[PDB]
């Protein structure tokens, strides 16, 4: 009853905490910081008043 | 009155005016009083 106590052992536990996105990850390769893209709006066609 | 007279179902309409309507639903053409007299038909 006059030691002091003791440990054994510690284990760490660790979880590994995925994505669930990374398909989504392409790789630009840092240039640049502008970019932006397009497109071309509807256009209905109109029928033939000759007059 | 007649359907004949009508000019503005006629394929004058489409051609004057930029927009017009695309689909059609036909007619139910006659022979009554026109210069299309027919005895049968």
């Amino acid at each position: 009853k006059y030691l002091f106590p003791k440990i054994n052992e510690t284990l760490l536990i660790d979880i590994a905490l995925g994505n669930r996105f990374n398909w989504l990850a392409k790789e630009q390769d840092f240039i640049g910081q502008y970019s932006e893209e397009y497109v071309i709006m509807d256009t209905v066609p109109i029928n033939m008043d000759l007059s | 009155a007649l359907l004949v007279a009508k000019s503005a179902k006629s394929a004058l309409q489409d051609f004057n005016h930029d927009y017009s309507k695309s689909w059609t639903f036909g007619d139910k053409w006659d022979n009554s009083n026109t210069m299309f007299e027919t005895f049968v038909n």
